[PDB]
RNA sequence: AAGACGGACCAGAGCGAAAGCAUUUGCCAAGAAUGUUUUCAUUAAUCAAGAACGAAAGUCGGAGGUUCGAAGACGAUCAGAUACCGUCGUAGUUCCGACCAUAAACGAUGCCGACUGGCGAUGCGGCGGCGUUAUUCCCAUGACCCGCCGGGCAGCUUCCGGGAAACCAAAGUCUUUGGGUUCCGGGGGGAGUAUGGUUGCAAAGCUGAAACUUAAAGGAAUUGACGGAAGGGCACCACCAGG
């Protein structure tokens, strides 16, 4: 797995993960994701189980790592709370960021604006994302997608549970999955955590 | 009304309040005035008379199952109701006997061997005076103490205590000797928390001019049937061995050897009986009777003024502040421990009525007393500058409560009696302690509570009396080298057989170094000396000093 | 009554103070009439239960006094009840009338020392203790608050003077001393420094001197080290109003240096052989303490008391008999 | 006074085989759901015949006719209106006891049984809750919340699958064709006419053709165009104010 020890949940991580709410999901049934809830709050909202976030951290991280390239490993955020998370993401991992809408038509379309040649897509929530998630079905190409406990899953490929939307969620991930990959192929390698914090990430919060 | 006609469509109407009960929901107020539609309209004569008899029995059971229906806990108008036709039923039962119970007699409308068994409804009418009596001891127990309602429901026991003689004075002994466990018990039931007070209207009445006709030696053979019952079952719960109520009952025996007979027969009967274990196994509500017993031993002890007793009956009691909950009241907050108010429910729904509360201000009064004038010439023994005995867990550590009172003026507190007694015990005046125990226990009741209890006081005046005089001779010690027994006669106001058995126990059990001359009444001590009890107090150390030396060998061999 | 308080609390925060102050007096109309309900059927429940007779119902006073069933009449005792929702939610109000209390201080203060030695003196005697301790906390906490309250325009000061009474009248009638005295002496030595806020005030120091001639007598009753620290703390500040208020009591004053010569040294030996082993240094350091509260910090003995007392010249002002005694 | 009818409340709700059922209250037996270590031991399924029920108008005979109201007629309407319209009104409506047996009795959609996906309600019963509220001195109630179980009403939602599409967890598990049982169609007519049967008091109901006629009829869906369909904008070849 790497160095096995870090790698089953630092308390740096346990904190974050709580300090970033990831561990919250919404209230919706599940029958793919109902797997990955930890337990459920009074009248329903579900705690989502970190183990599950973590080794589908790993996992997803693993598919990209590997690849010889971060140039066909196109990550996607249209929402704007992770819009910082991809750009962090991508001046850490080194991966094609996506921000806002697909422009539908990078994937297909001949003749259009756009033309992108990615091997694995990178999803903030595929229900906001569905436009690549489209396109990733009909080019033949897989998809990570963070999913919450009322995402879709129809085309999706191996999903990370987080809240993963609205709060620093979204950008401890980014934080998390460009950590996840340094640790394999990276100079905070050897399977070492960062000594990057998440506030060169998390989401701008416009300032004074 | 519901059919105009005889017998055969009544047994109908008999059974529909029979069988309508057995619903998840069903209402009782029409089942119970049916019944007594059914009364009148049986206007025929044991084809009619004798279906009032179930009739009778159906309607204590309509009369009953109304109120765990709504509320709650039965009135106590609802079980007068009951009351009334249980004295009914039975009034029916003493001109009835064995017929509609049938037995071949006649059958219609006869036969409670008609489905079914002829005993088993008669015994099952017996069921029903327990219906009476559960709600009564409800009614015992849910009733306020300071409302003077409480005593106006509690005057109806003798009512029940009359069907108790009235079913079986009308036994038929099948239910008497079937039920010894509970029918039995229905004579202790009226018996193990009744009074002294009416055996000294009963016994201390004098028979001269009092008790000469046959009427007050009927009534009162009959107070005292119950006294002979008990015993008359000690050998029928040898039969009836039901240890559940057997043990129950010897302790309600004891109560009755303790109050009602000579406390000498309830030292006994606990040494007898072996008590200590059996009341485990059966039912712990039993121990609380069981508890409830040693402290009326320990009223007895109280009321035959044996101090030692007192404190020792208070062992299993005051050695813990259990006795709080050996009457069911204690709070759940106050300690830690009382969880939960569900648990509480239980033991209270259970216990107790206040008639069966006692005073635990006299019983505290009985505990603290009593080792009080033991305890301190025993410990003016000690404060002598002479101690080996000092007794950790003691009333001493019950005084220490109230010892640290730098602030306490008048004694007004049930300890702040026994404290202010106790420092004019201390000071060897006997007089002053009867100021602060006899008029101050009048002044709380606490005194006002025995008939015996001048008795009691006049014990307690010669307890003070007597060991007073010690704590006189304990604190002046060293300097009283010849002591009367001419002036302590005329002082403690005690006389010389007394005297001479205080004063040979004086120099004999506490072995003072006494001289003494009974035919002079003089007593010559020279106890020598006060600064060599300072080398009596390096004796009480350097002897600490050989044992541990010798223990610090003995551990590490 | 306290849910309609609870707007009572919210609603006349509002500023109108003729409708506080006309709420505390019919807070006072709350208790004024069910302090009757009960005294009515105190009588009333009486006229029935001596027209009830006890010689039928002996077999039940058996079963009433063996029991100590004590018959107290609950046609009282809970129209006793229902007005200390209407008592207590007062003092409970006591504690959150910050900024002014002056409704109060002139009245509820006092009108609470006004219903409370009704209700105690008629039933409640431990329904006042807690509440004493309720009172002096809600004295303390709403000082602790300090929204907008001092001692030194008078306004603790006559909040003293309620409280004070409050403790010293149940101690004397039938209180457990212990308690209520430390009531009265945490009132006493804060309120010492509450006089220190209010620029020593002589007169409730005359009231404390009474609160001291109150002791004396409980102190004779008590403890005459205290009285030792009492009698001695009796004279002189009645000899300071000899000097600041310059009483002219010349039969009475020369009467009361003979009342502070001669009870004052008479302090025998100790009986008490338990509590020598139980530690007697703890008890004599709060017969210290407590007349170090009082500003007397050692207990004066027998013979060097009676020399203060003879060395001020009050001796020569004693009516000559007591003098020669 | 008369006779009529219970609005609103009143719903993708209930019950009832449908046709159906809206004042209260009572009686009467019924039926569903639910729960059920109860019982029967497979008694089950579906259905020609056969039978029940089956709106309405009609009719049979009354009551009834307040109200309305085929007919009916005007007043008005229009080239014509008998119609809509206004007026008056018969039968009818009202209701009883009959026939009628029909309806778009339509959900245009056999039964029963099986299997195949997501959610949120609601009527129901039973259950789970340190759930709330609520009463009596509080429990046990109930109102209600979360959850569950069903059998419901159904809804929403998805390459569940299909379908000509429309749409449909059924209108899926069909060419990879078969759960069982009943019913019905073979392009369009002529025509439910003829013909006979047949019932019904009749009105009419039911069973049920041929000659001849025809290469189209039909269905969805796309695209126009149209509208006395609806919603948008603009021009003095359109208005306004005007000359």
């Amino acid at each position: 797995s790497g160095a096995l020890d870090v790698l089953q949940m630092k308390e740096e991580d346990v904190l974050k993960f709580l300090a970033a709410g990831t561990h919250l999901g919404g209230t919706n049934l599940d029958f793919q994701m109902e797997q990955y809830i930890y337990k459920r709050k009074s009248d329903g909202i579900y705690i989502i189980n970190l183990k599950r976030t973590w080794e589908k951290l790993l996992l997803a991280a693993r598919a990209i790592v590997a690849i010889e390239n971060p140039a066909d490993v196109s990550v996607i955020s249209s929402r704007n709370t992770g819009q910082r998370a991809v750009l962090k993401f991508a001046a850490a991992t080194g991966a094609t960021p996506i921000a806002g809408r697909f422009t539908p038509g990078t994937f297909t379309n001949q003749i259009q604006a756009a033309f992108r040649e990615p091997r694995l897509l990178v999803v903030t929530d595929p229900r906001a994302d569905h436009q690549p998630l489209t396109e990733a079905s009909y080019v033949n190409l897989p998809t990570i997608a963070l999913c919450n406990t009322d995402s879709p899953l129809r085309y999706v490929d191996i999903a990370i549970p987080c809240n993963n939307k609205g709060a620093h969620s979204v950008g401890l991930m980014w934080w998390m999955l460009a950590r996840e990959v340094l640790r394999m192929r990276g100079t905070i390698s050897r399977e070492h955590p960062w000594e990057v914090m998440p506030d060169l990430y998390f989401y701008r919060d416009p300032e004074e | 009304k519901g059919t105009e006609i005889t017998h055969a469509v009544v047994i109908k109407k008999l059974n529909e309040i029979l069988q309508a009960r057995g619903k998840k929901g069903t209402d009782r107020a029409a089942q119970i005035e049916l019944l007594q539609l059914l009364v009148q309209i049986a206007s025929e004569n044991n084809l009619g008379e004798g279906v009032i008899v179930k009739i009778k029995f159906n309607i204590i059971a309509s009369l009953y199952d109304y109120n765990p229906n709504l509320a709650t806990y039965m009135k106590p108008e609802m079980w007068q109701k009951c009351l009334d036709c249980i004295n009914e039923l039975m009034d029916i039962l003493f001109a009835n006997p064995n017929i509609f119970v049938g037995e071949n007699i006649l059958e219609e409308s006869e036969n409670l061997q008609n489905v079914d068994q002829p005993l088993r409804v008669r015994g099952c009418i017996l069921t029903l005076v327990e219906r009476m009596d559960e709600e009564f001891t409800k009614i015992m127990q849910n009733t306020d103490p300071h409302s003077q309602e409480y005593v106006e429901h509690l005057k109806d026991e003798a009512q029940v205590c009359a069907i108790i003689e009235r079913v079986q004075r009308y036994l038929e002994e099948k239910g008497t000797t079937e039920e010894i466990c509970r029918v039995y018990l229905r004579r202790i039931l009226h018996t193990y928390y009744k009074f002294d007070y009416k055996a000294h209207q009963r016994q201390l009445t004098p028979p001269e001019g009092s008790s000469k006709s046959e009427q007050d030696q009927a009534e009162n053979e009959g107070e005292d049937s119950a006294v002979l019952m008990e015993r008359l079952c000690k050998y029928i719960y040898a039969k009836d061995r039901t240890d559940r109520i057997r043990t129950c009952a010897i302790l309600c025996h004891i109560y009755h050897h303790y109050l009602h007979s000579r406390w000498y027969q309830a030292r006994d009967l606990m040494l007898m009986s072996h008590l200590q274990d059996n009341i485990q196994h059966a039912d712990p509500p039993v121990q609380i009777l069981y508890n409830r017993t040693m402290v009326q031993l320990g009223i007895c002890a109280f009321r035959q003024g044996l101090t030692k007793d007192a404190h020792n009956a208070l062992l299993d009691i005051q050695s813990s502040g259990r006795a709080k909950e050996l009457l069911g009241q204690g709070l759940l907050l106050r300690s830690l421990q009382e969880r939960n108010q569900e648990q509480e429910k239980v033991e209270r729904r259970r216990q107790v009525p206040f008639h069966l509360h006692i005073n635990l201000e006299l019983l505290e009064c009985v505990y603290l007393v009593s080792a009080m004038l033991l305890e301190i010439p025993y410990m003016a023994a000690h404060e002598s500058d002479a101690r080996r005995r000092m007794i950790s867990k003691q009333f001493h550590h019950q005084l220490r409560v109230g010892e640290r009172q730098p602030l306490l003026g008048p004694p007004e507190s049930m300890r702040e009696h026994v404290v202010a007694a106790s420092k004019a015990m201390k000071m060897g005046d006997w007089k002053t302690c009867h100021s602060f125990i006899i008029n101050e226990k009048m002044n709380g009741k606490v005194w006002d509570l025995f008939p015996e209890a001048d008795k009691v006081r006049t014990m307690l005046v010669r307890k003070i009396q007597e060991e007073s005089l010690r704590t006189y001779l304990f604190t002046y010690s060293s300097v009283y080298d010849s002591i009367s027994m001419e002036t302590l006669s005329d002082m403690f106001e005690l006389d010389l057989p007394t005297v001479h058995s205080i004063i040979s126990k004086m120099i004999i059990n506490e072995e003072l170094m006494a001289s003494l001359d009974q035919p002079t009444q003089t007593v010559v001590m020279h106890r020598t000396e006060p600064t060599a009890q300072q080398n009596l107090a390096l004796q009480l150390a350097e002897k600490l000093g050989s044992l541990v030396e010798n223990n610090e060998r003995v551990f590490d061999h | 009554l306290a849910k309609e308080g609870l707007y009572q609390y919210k609603n006349i925060c509002q500023q109108v103070n003729i409708k506080s102050l006309e709420d505390v007096v019919r807070a006072y109309l709350k208790l004024a009439e069910e302090k009757t309900e009960a005294a009515k059927e105190e009588s009333q429940q009486m006229v029935l239960d001596i027209e009830d007779l006890d010689n039928i119902q002996t077999p039940e006073s058996v079963l009433l006094s063996a029991v100590s069933g004590e018959d107290t009449q609950d046609r009282t005792d809970r129209l006793l009840l229902t007005p200390w929702v209407k008592f207590l939610w007062e003092s409970y109000r006591q504690c959150l009338d910050l900024l002014r209390n002056n409704s109060r201080v002139e009245r509820l203060y006092h009108d609470i020392a006004q219903q409370a030695f009704k209700f105690c003196l008629q039933y409640t005697r431990k329904a006042e203790f807690r509440k004493l301790c309720d009172n002096l906390r809600m004295h303390l906490s709403q000082i602790q608050r300090h929204h907008n309250q001092s001692t030194a325009i008078n306004l603790n000061n006559p909040e003293s003077q309620s409280m004070h009474l409050e403790t010293r009248l149940v101690q004397l009638d039938s209180a457990i001393s212990m308690e209520l005295w430390q009531e009265a002496f945490k009132a006493v030595e804060d309120i010492h420094g509450l006089f220190s806020l209010s620029k020593k005030p002589p007169k409730p120091q005359l009231m404390a001197n009474y609160y001291n001639k109150v002791s004396t007598v409980f102190w004779k009753s008590g403890n005459a080290l205290f009285h030792a620290s009492t009698l001695h703390r009796l004279y002189h500040l009645s000899r300071e109003m000899r000097k600041n208020l310059t009483q002219d009591e010349m039969q009475r004053m020369s009467t009361r240096v003979l009342l502070a010569t001669l009870s004052i040294p008479i302090t025998p030996e100790r009986t008490d052989i338990a509590r020598l082993l139980d530690m007697d240094g703890i008890i004599v350091e709060k017969q210290r303490r407590l007349a170090t509260l009082l500003g007397l910090q050692a207990p004066p003995t027998r013979i060097g008391l009676i020399n203060d007392m003879v060395r001020f010249n009050v001796l020569q002002y004693v009516v000559p008999e007591v003098k020669d005694l």
